């Protein structure tokens, strides 16, 4: 007999992949693009745009 | 690093001379394209050309810049 | 061949068939219109 | 040993006039203090007199390949000296292993 | 000290999908209006 | 290892070509001549309709032999083939282009002259 | 515009790559020359600085080639623009499909 | 030394190909002008067509 | 070391640019964003009549 | 004449500089290849030759 309230925690494992990081003029990250997820995302990070 | 550069100081001679030749050739390209005439012809104040409207290509005195309205659009279009 | 070591050959965008079809239309316009087809609408 | 948040010079470590051998590929002695290093580590161990030759970048043997492999960019200074009056004793000193 | 639990009925674990999650700063530098790529450990998108 | 049609003299093992590459070998089991041809040819390519137009893309292989259309310039996947011919904007090669037309998807067709 | 944008983008990418060259080791143990001087003696680090000289010389030698090639094609382009200026603008050109 | 030996063969071929691409483009430009003048009209330039 | 007008996030010590050159660093003590700009620019030229 | 003098001077200065290239060591210990062969053995002086 016990109670634990209500909670939910997610566990995920990191993998070594190249990520294209976007920076604004304030210096914070706004979006990230992978290179090994989608062919469209691969084109975005090879063109660096 | 500079002591070992004397063994390749001849290599740096062509590289400095090639870019000097490139820079002087880029300068020489402008006078061969734009400086055909040696006299600056002033636009007449009368704009009556038989119905031909030339305000779009001739410079306008409303702005301090001497560029045409289509040149100003051309200047801001390319980064 | 010369493609066994990764030295591949990229085929052209236009093959010999449509280049020949270009020349045939250019020859047909020359003999039927002169030069007006190359400077505007094609006359006869 | 890890040295962090500390100031350490090396002129006092060199003018002892007691070290038998001095294999230091860090910097020359005059220029080893003016510039900066992030972290100075210390790997201290004992060895015989016939195996100090094998402790060098690019050498083989039975100790430099099986106990501590020296990389090609081994900037670690090796300071070695004789202290046989303290770490050895009559009857056979077998407290050191390899 | 610790005690042991008793056997009871649980629920099997479930699997969900991430949506643009697991992105952190890979370095302690400042970058402004640039698009640079780094090779580090990140969570794959839609994994 | 393909089945060749050229017979080797009965004293040799290997075989070269005009480009001087070992592309022919004799199997010592029962003396048959087998050719050698690499399996990896060229690279990959991606067709993008562009920004603010679509999101899907088509993957093109340069010199790899195989929804999926076997074009003259390799394999094109992710783009359907249509027998109709229009003017094209994205070149592919060998007189075949790709475009985004009518929902609407990426299509491949012969370029109309 | 494509003809006015490629001549600038190709420079900036080529100018950016020259900066990228100093971030590579060229087979050495470090990229910046100051590190190997500060972590190795100059008599022993002569090999690493020499391969940094050859790697940076070749990148500069490579960079000069396409700049000279790019200067050649614009010289053809400037010559074409000069001929078009002298013919199509400074008079009426009878050359069909030229202006 | 094999990396830089095989490297040094490549830009020599690339610089050779770039020069060959330059003269092909110059020849293609000459053929394009000849196409625009000699075929698509009558050229008054004597000893040109 | 000029006085800049851009602030950093309170976890970054360095600062780079589009060309990936460290041209901005904050001080460990006073947290001052001081820009970095080299002094030696170009060469010299001689005008001879 | 400017267009006629540059094609000769630039070739002459390129021909002159090739001779100047043989007077440099390229990081070696001598310029002339006969010197290292005379004072060093060919098994050891192979790296300086290459
Ligand atoms: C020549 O064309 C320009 C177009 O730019 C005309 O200028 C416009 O004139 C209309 C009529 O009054 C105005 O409403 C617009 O604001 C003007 N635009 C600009 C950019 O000035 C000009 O009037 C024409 N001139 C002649 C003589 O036809
Ligand atoms: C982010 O940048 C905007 C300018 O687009 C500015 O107004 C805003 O203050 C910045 N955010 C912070 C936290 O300074
Ligand atoms: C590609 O492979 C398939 C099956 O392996 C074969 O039927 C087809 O002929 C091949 N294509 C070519 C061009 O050889
Ligand atoms: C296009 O039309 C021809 C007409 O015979 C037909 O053979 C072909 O299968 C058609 N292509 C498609 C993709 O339906």
């Amino acid at each position: 007999g016990w109670t634990a309230g209500a909670a939910a925690y997610y566990v995920g494992y990191l993998q070594p992949r190249t990520f294209l990081l976007k920076y604004n003029e304030n210096g914070t990250i706004t979006d990230a693009v992978d290179c090994a997820l989608d062919p469209l995302s691969e084109t975005k990070c090879t063109l660096k745009s | 690093c500079s002591n070992l550069l004397l063994q390749y100081g001849s290599f740096c001679t062509q590289l400095n001379r090639a870019l000097t030749g490139i820079a002087v050739e880029q300068d020489k390209n402008t006078q061969e394209v734009f400086a055909q005439v040696k006299q600056i012809y002033k636009t007449p104040p009368i704009k009556d050309f038989g119905g031909f409207n030339f305000s779009q290509i001739l410079p306008d005195p409303s702005k301090p810049s001497k560029r045409s309205p289509i040149e100003d659009l051309l200047f801001n279009k390319v980064t | 061949a010369q493609k066994f070591n990764g030295l591949t050959v990229l085929p052209p965008l236009l093959t010999d068939e449509m280049i020949a079809q270009y020349t045939s239309a250019l020859l047909a316009g020359t003999i039927t219109s002169g030069w007006t087809f190359g400077a505007g609408p094609a006359l006869q | 040993k890890r040295i962090s948040n500390c100031v350490a010079d090396y002129s006092v470590l060199y003018n002892s006039a007691s070290f038998s051998t001095f294999k230091c590929y860090g910097v020359s002695p005059t220029k080893l203090n003016d510039l900066c290093f992030t972290n100075v580590y210390a790997d201290s161990f004992v060895i015989r007199g016939d195996e100090v030759r094998q402790i060098a970048p690019g050498q083989t043997g039975k100790i430099a390949d099986y106990n501590y492999k020296l990389p090609d960019d081994f900037t670690g200074c090796v300071i070695a000296w004789n202290s046989n009056n303290l770490d050895s004793k009559v009857g056979g000193n077998y407290n050191y292993l390899y | 000290q610790c005690v042991n639990l008793t056997t009871r009925t649980q629920l099997p674990p479930a699997y969900t999908n991430s949506f643009t999650r697991g992105v952190y700063y890979p370095d302690k530098v400042f970058r402004s209006s640039v698009l640079h790529s780094t090779q580090d450990l990140f969570l794959p998108f839609f994994s | 290892l393909t089945e060749s049609n050229k017979k080797f003299l009965p004293f040799q093992q290997f075989g070269r070509d005009i480009a001087d590459t070992t592309d022919a070998v004799r199997d010592p089991q029962t003396l048959e001549i087998l050719d050698i041809t690499p399996c990896s040819f060229g690279g990959v390519s991606v067709i993008t309709p562009g920004t603010n137009t679509s999101n899907q893309v088509a993957v093109l292989y340069q010199d790899v032999n195989c929804n999926v259309f076997q074009t003259r310039a390799g394999c094109l996947i992710g783009a359907e083939h249509v027998n109709n011919s229009y003017e094209c904007d994205i070149p592919i090669g060998a007189g075949i282009c790709a475009s985004y037309q009518t929902s609407q998807s990426i299509i491949a067709y012969t370029m109309s002259l | 515009l494509g003809k006015l944008q490629d001549v600038v983008n190709q420079n900036a990418q080529a100018l950016n790559t020259l900066v990228k060259q100093l971030s590579s080791n060229f087979g050495a143990i470090s990229s910046v020359l100051n590190d190997i001087l500060s972590r190795l003696d100059p008599p022993e680090a002569e090999v690493q600085i020499d391969r940094l000289i050859t790697g940076r010389l070749q990148s500069l030698q490579t960079y000069v080639t396409q700049q000279l090639i790019r200067a050649a094609e614009i010289r053809a382009s400037a010559n074409l623009a000069a001929t078009k200026m002298s013919e199509c603008v400074l008079g009426q050109s009878k050359r069909v499909d030229f202006c």
